[PDB]
């Protein structure tokens, strides 16, 4: 009876993200008690930020927590299916079952599920960008993340998709799983206001300044580089030499063997000519934010005085290039000493457009890292759920007593996701079901539901529908754990702080 | 969560129903009831907004969203999206999923709005006639005692100077508009200024070639670190002095052997208008940071003294007297201004113009009708329903007039089949359908264009989020 | 208000018959108040014996009462169009449009469909069976009554259908419309216990009768017959002529000029053999019953006495063939003088098959005679009602004032046909009607619902569903007539007997 | 109309209920309480049904229907008939429309009727040792006194004799049993008779060659008719005469110088044994009509006279005379006994026998399943959902027999995949699951059918029933 109550409570939890799951989920209005709100259809924010009632469902929320902590993708997921097991144990629970009986029953099933999973996951080919099969996976993986949530033409969405495909070559890789570990830190994204998306570029740094002289040279094959602080009683008074001076400090800077300069306080035409003679690439002034990023990349140190300089402060790249980029010429910087990130200039024509470019190649990064850490993806639109059913309930007859019944309710939790996901798309929540067994059971296990489109595919490969392993493993063990941890709690009791 | 959002769609009813009334060019107006027991009698439809006991989540959204981007078009946008509010309910009762009804109002919105576009009579500058006209219609039902032919004069003068091309189109600066007001005789007596104005024997009057110091900030030892503060002001050479915190009056002797004002959306388009700019601490000032004003003077209203900065620098500077009796009447002169300096503006930088009289709107529904078979089955309904959502704003209006709404929509509808009638609309004062353009039943295509959007905007969200939860 | 409610009163009851539409019309069960029940989803039974409550709903009763006296097929499509008509009202009541705009809107628009009936008619070819071209039509128009109610084979039910147009063969035709007027006065249904439904047979007349004796006529070209009534103080007594006596008997029955005799007390062998030598055709005893309706269309009559008798007791006959019929051999009689109704020898194995295929040939007998009137067929399964619906707001579109929503309202409810018709194929009440909309705006106006199969067909005349005319007219007049007087009501008023 | 389905599928439920704990080889018995205060105490679930105090339409019709067509197999009828409503009710709420899940449910019953054909053992009447289980089967759980095993042989007795072959079907007349009940010793006193029999010093006793006159039919005026009445009878040359109507002690002199029974139950059986016909009016009296009895006479039973009509012409004769102390036992011996007539009865008709102990059931359920696939969507489910429902009842025999249903039920499924286990069910007193037909629990394949078949039919017109309607 308490029991119920619990299940009652992460049941009724569960029934409101229902309609939050997969692209059409409806959203969620959070009021921040300080006299603010913010709404969303994201399972994360809504389970982080709202605040929870019943214990049971806090505990939900708490599973829910850590199911993000573990993978950002898939939060909501797991809720929703935790508590589609407990409104499945609730009508075993009427049939007299203990529900020990049904958590050995759901652990056996989620064993089995979480067996089959990979014998149910087709493997993909990261041996090399040289050969385009990453980039097709990788563009399939791109349009299934981007597509729900861009609205942009798909000419503009290409490009960034190109970025972020450039991008992952660079990034490194872990060996045991054959996979690549993404490492977000490994990418930047400066927001530059102006421009068109199309015009968006990825390179290895690059300081988006124009070149001070035109007679200075605007490309170095073999490039060396100096940061320099200052533009150029026991009294100290200046030589009277002041032309002199300047063309020492320029014949000083090319005698430490550099052939670029990148002044902090900018550059006189004098010393543009004297620059421009010697064939140094000079560059205007910078921000001291911008320089000190610059300096430890570039092993070179700010020199406060070029008379004491030395070429210890010699930085170095590998290429330097001005190059135009949407009618504005900028520096571009390639391949220096520690790479790092790569740095992408994104040309945002507006706010709107360049925090949405931002948030696209966050996300598709985001998903794009989940399913390169474990290279083998699932049939999503609820695809693989209905095939791990079918595999379950044919396992759920190999065992006997009433965990045959545990398994079997185990399986038909799983199809409320296919169910609800559909549901979300307006579809019959039933006729879709039973298509869905009939084309399923008696054709591929690639058939799902596209909710973008609002259809059951017989193939949602074909329709770029993918979902990574790793985050689907996760989702079923949380879910898993939040049901077992609330079937097992057999009531309340009355405590002393 | 049928039941959360049922209670939105109140909401938006609720506030619908608010602000339904106040529609039109003959527009009733409302109370407002403060808790003191003071109150504010208005028809303008944000000022209800603003003033207004907002209950709802939802509905202080509502009018968050109504009021984004032009102080009119709210009034079209709330009740347009109350009633795409309301038929979404007739749809959702026909067990339709909102994801369905959402996309189908997209749609009619894209629809919409390739209508207005389509329709939309191109306007320039130039054409005053038509500035007079638009300025004009917001001013009708405003309840503003007359000179309604010489407010608009006014507004038609304000926004020509507040104008330059750098390109394509004029950088109609609005900003750069002061606002006052005072009591005695009427609003014939409302009057521009190209400065701005500000309503002991102190400095010097008419200052020619004036430099203005714009500035927001033991009894022995106070008064010397205030001289000090003087002196420093002193010695930057500022003929005029304003401020915004208390000066004291020891201060003010000073500076007169060398106003404190009260608010700072003056010294703000002051500071627009002079070419300086506002100080934090005095400690900073110095000579570039005073305004220049060719000829600042003061004068006296019949009742008070004012501040005139006449000879501003900046050529988009100009401000405006406005006079009457009680403070309704100001103030509905206030708010009417606002509105019609706004839709003008918005004639001036956008460049097109389209009749009202709800011609824009049958002729829209007009469109939807058309288009609706042409999508799937489900959406089709939601599109009609936007139609007839847009429809209801004819008849709210012809409502508002003392007219039968259903017959009048009808008439229009039928008259619309011509495309020689593409402007006609509903003549409320004569009762009968009517061209609109010739009329001078001109309104902004951006306005219009705003409000469907924003009500789109507002509904999807109404009927996207399907249940409240209080967060931390 | 009291409009409103009457209107709330006729549109309650209407929702009741929602159901029990068309072919899946769902049961209705009538409890006869002195301790008996009787189940049904028939109109008319249902709105017969039931005792209905408000007045209101009393004239709806009425309505339909109307409606089914003029013509049995439908009278439920009559109730639910009605209740249609008023729900659809009560929305333009809220609009604030008096009721007798509504009512005027409702009148222009039923004339026009009226009008339009017959525009979107399918004229049918009844120029005779010769061509077989009366028989596609037939065999459709069967199918169409004939599929709904059948659980039989296909095979027995073509020969009851071949009887059926055997039956139509003879049957009368008025010639103003250039139809046919089935008379069902001119069909007789013998009900015989015993042998399969394909043994079934038709022909006009037959005693079911064995041949007496072998040796006698089994067969007579050019027949002659008699009704016998007896077989073969003031004291009266037999004189002692035994065989003689019978001799004599059969020589004044071969002397009238008889070839047939019929018996009504049986014949004996040597009044058989006698008749065998003769060469007439003798027939065993028969009922009272069967002999009194044979002597008048036979235009003989019942002797009492032989020796009394004389040729004009003598009837005639065109055939007269001992056939066999399921191993059973019958005398069969053709063509005879007043030929009237044509009879079917029914072979029923068991009561039940036997009720059910007279209630098959019955049913069709009906519907055909309904078509047969008027010559003229309406793509049922809803179809017309939506090609209506389309002409109908196309005529609506140039009428003005409130009078356009009213007939506009009076399309919204023929299109509640197609809805529901669907809805009890448990078909979605609403995508189905958009299908249709579109699928017929778009397409053909046969564009409808197969409720048997349960789905939607591009063309009902291709799945044989038709309408008549004749009934659909009528359907639509009675239901105008009703929601008329329904919304022509003001209120209630207290009266005195 | 839900809310008229939901109280009808209640009403079924309510049956289901009421007959449910009756069930099975160990099912305990009810006790029914008339409004005088009498009661009667019984296992019997027709009788239950009978006597039962019906309250709903759709109750009175399921009764009706769950007897026709033999006394057994209405409980398994009803307890199914409940079952398929409460999945039937579990389909519903997943909204799902009747017709759909009527046409799953026939579908269902076509497969079930398949399985049962196909499982069937075909049996002859010389397999007696099948009759007696098939007799011993119902027989068990009735709470008789001991002799099942007599009772069961006076059965297989009983049978045999009411059955002669005109073809390929012997025509077991099961209308040619009486059966008559005494009190004194215990059900080991219970005896056959070949002919019927029926419960002053009068006419004489032991007639051979009997004519019998079966007749269902101022003072000294009515004697004078009486008698002339008496002589009519007299004088057509009947040996024993029967009545029914009350006969004047005047006319028993009569008669006797030439008994009034009770019941026309018998005095039919009596025209059909004896060969002879019932007369309403003695007026049409004649020779032919009296019936002809070889050895007729009288005997008495231990506590009163008893008349014995031995010799009867017809071969098929037989009456059982019933014995024991208290009602209960008598009368639930003589229903029991009816139960096995009517059971061993059609075993032999029909020619074919099935395992009890839900053999049957698990057997049907397993082949739906594999069926229900091959079938549409919405029809798989009310396919399965049937399967269940049969299920349901092997759950229920479980249950009345103090065992935890779900567990035999998942132990039978499991025993039921391999096709050597088609006879495996449920050992009630054992408790374990055992191939029933060893065991002696067999049943006649028609039962079953028929059960199925009814229990289809009546659900499938609750569901078809939309709403229940006042007539006149
Ligand atoms: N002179 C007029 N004749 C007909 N309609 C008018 C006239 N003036 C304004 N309208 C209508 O009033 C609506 C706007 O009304 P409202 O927003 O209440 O006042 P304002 O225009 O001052 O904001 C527009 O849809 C327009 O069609
Ligand atoms: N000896 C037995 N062992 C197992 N099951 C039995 C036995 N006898 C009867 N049954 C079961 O009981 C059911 C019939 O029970 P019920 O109708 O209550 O009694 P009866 O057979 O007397 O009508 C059948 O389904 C059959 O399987």
């Amino acid at each position: 009876d308490a029991l119920r109550n619990n299940i009652l409570a992460a049941k009724t939890l569960a029934e409101m993200l229902r309609s939050s799951l997969g692209p059409k989920g409806l959203d969620k209005m959070l009021i921040d008690s300080f006299g603010d709100v913010t709404i969303t259809n994201d399972g994360a924010t809504i389970v982080k930020d709202m605040e929870i009632q019943h214990p049971a469902a806090k505990l939900l929320v708490e599973a829910a927590k850590a199911q993000d902590a573990e993978v950002g993708d898939g939060t909501t997921s797991a809720v929703v299916l935790a508590g589609a097991l407990l409104e499945k144990a609730e009508s075993l629970l009427d049939q007299n079952i203990h529900p020990t009986i049904i958590i050995e029953g759901y652990k056996k099933a989620y064993n089995k599920a979480l067996e089959l999973l990979p014998q149910l996951g087709t493997r993909i080919d990261i041996k090399d960008l040289n050969s385009s099969v990453a980039r097709d996976t990788l563009r399939k993986i791109a349009f299934t993340t981007l597509a729900s949530k861009f609205i942009a033409e798909g000419a503009e969405l290409n490009k960034i998709i190109d970025m972020v495909i450039d991008a992952i070559v660079n990034v490194a890789e872990p060996l045991p799983n054959g996979g690549y570990n993404v490492s977000l830190d490994l990418i930047k994204i400066d927001k530059k206001k102006g421009g068109s998306i199309e015009d968006s570029v990825l390179v290895k740094g690059l300081v988006l300044d124009k070149e001070v002289v035109h007679p200075g040279m605007p490309r170095r094959v073999t490039k060396a580089k100096i940061a320099v602080l200052d533009a150029a009683e026991q009294i100290k008074a200046f030589l009277d030499e002041e032309s002199k001076y300047l063309k020492d400090m320029v014949d000083k800077l090319a005698s430490i063997g550099a052939n670029v300069v990148i002044c902090q306080k900018g550059i006189d035409d004098i010393a543009q000519h004297f620059l421009a003679k010697k064939g140094i690439l000079a560059v205007r002034r910078v921000k001291r934010s911008d320089i000190e990023k610059l300096e430890k990349a570039l092993g070179a140190r700010i020199i406060s005085s070029i008379k004491d300089a030395t070429p210890e402060d010699l930085g170095y790249a590998e290429l330097v290039e001005e190059r135009r980029v949407g009618n504005d010429k900028m520096v571009f910087i390639e391949g220096a000493k520690n790479l790092k990130a790569v740095n992408i200039l994104l040309r945002g024509s507006n706010d709107m457009a360049l925090d949405e470019a931002e948030r696209s190649i966050n996300d598709a990064l985001h998903a794009l890292r989940n399913i390169l850490l474990e290279p083998v993806i699932l049939p999503g639109g609820g695809a693989i759920e209905l095939e791990l059913a079918m595999k379950l309930r044919e396992y759920a007859r190999s065992v006997g007593g009433k965990e045959q019944l545990a398994i079997e309710a185990f399986a038909d939790a799983l199809e409320e996701i296919p169910l609800i996901l559909a549901e979300t798309a307006g579809l019959e929540a039933i006729s879709s079901l039973m298509d869905l067994r009939a084309r399923h059971a008696k054709g591929l296990s690639n058939t799902g539901v596209d909710v973008i489109g609002g259809k059951i595919v017989d193939d949602v490969y074909a329709l770029n529908i993918i979902e990574p392993i790793r985050v689907k493993s996760q989702v079923l063990k949380s879910a898993t754990e939040a049901a077992t941890a609330i079937l097992k709690i057999d009531d309340l009791i009355a405590a002393a702080p | 969560g049928k039941e959360a959002l049922r209670a939105n769609i109140a909401a938006v009813k609720a506030i619908e129903e608010a602000l339904k009334s106040t529609y039109g060019p003959r527009g009733m107006d409302k109370m407002l009831v403060d808790s003191l027991g003071d109150i504010t009698i208005t028809n303008d439809g944000a000022t209800i907004l603003d003033k207004m006991d907002l209950q709802h989540p939802t509905g202080k959204l509502l009018v968050q969203i109504a009021k984004g981007q032009t102080a009119d078009g709210t009034k079209t946008a709330v009740i347009l999206a109350g009633e795409l509010a309301k038929k979404a309910e007739d749809l959702l009762y026909k067990e339709i999923h909102p994801t369905i009804i959402v996309s189908g109002y997209k749609k009619a919105e894209e629809i919409a709005l390739k209508t207005i576009q389509e329709i939309a009579q191109p306007v320039t500058i130039n054409d005053t006639d038509v500035l007079r006209k638009v300025a004009l219609t917001s001013l009708g039902s405003k309840a503003v005692a007359g000179a309604r032919e010489y407010l608009a004069d006014l507004v038609v003068k304000a926004v020509a100077q507040v104008a330059e091309l750098r390109g394509d189109k004029w950088y109609v600066d609005l900003d750069n508009v002061q606002i006052v007001k005072k009591h005695g005789g009427s609003v014939n007596d409302t009057q521009l200024v190209y400065g701005i104005v500000v309503d002991h024997p102190g400095m010097p009057k008419r200052i020619e070639n004036a430099k203005i110091a714009l500035l927001d900030a033991f009894l022995e030892e106070e008064e010397n670190i205030l001289k000090e503060k003087v002196d420093k002001i002193a010695a930057t050479g500022a003929n005029v002095v304003i401020c915004q915190k208390g000066i004291d009056e020891v201060a003010q002797h000073y500076l007169a052997k060398k106003v404190r004002r009260a608010k700072k959306s003056d010294l703000e388009k002051l500071a627009r208008a002079t070419g300086g700019r506002v100080i934090s601490n005095i400690d900073e000032l110095t000579s570039q940071d005073l305004g220049y004003a060719a000829l600042v003077e003061e004068r006296k209203v019949g009742e008070d003294k004012m501040v005139f900065v006449e000879g501003a620098k900046n050529p988009k500077s100009v401000s405006i007297l406005i006079r009457g009796g009680l403070e309704r009447v100001v103030d509905e002169t206030e708010r009417a201004l606002r509105d019609a300096l706004g839709t003008v503006a918005d004639v001036i930088r956008d460049g097109r113009a389209v009749a009202g009289g709800g011609a824009v709107e049958i002729e829209i529904a007009k469109r939807l009708r058309k288009y609706a078979p042409q999508v799937g089955g489900k959406e089709q309904l939601a599109i009609e329903a936007y139609a007839n959502a847009i429809e209801g704003l004819i008849m709210i209006l012809a409502e508002n007039a003392g007219l039968d709404p259903i017959d009048k929509l009808m008439q229009l509808r039928s008259l619309h089949e011509n495309e020689t009638n593409k402007w006609y609309g509903l003549n409320l004062f004569t009762g009968n359908p009517e061209d609109m353009w010739k009329l001078g039943v001109i309104e902004p295509a951006l306005v219009k264009m705003n409000a469907v959007k924003a009500a789109t905007e507002a509904v999807t969200l109404v009927l996207r989020i399907d249940d409240i939860v209080a967060a931390g």
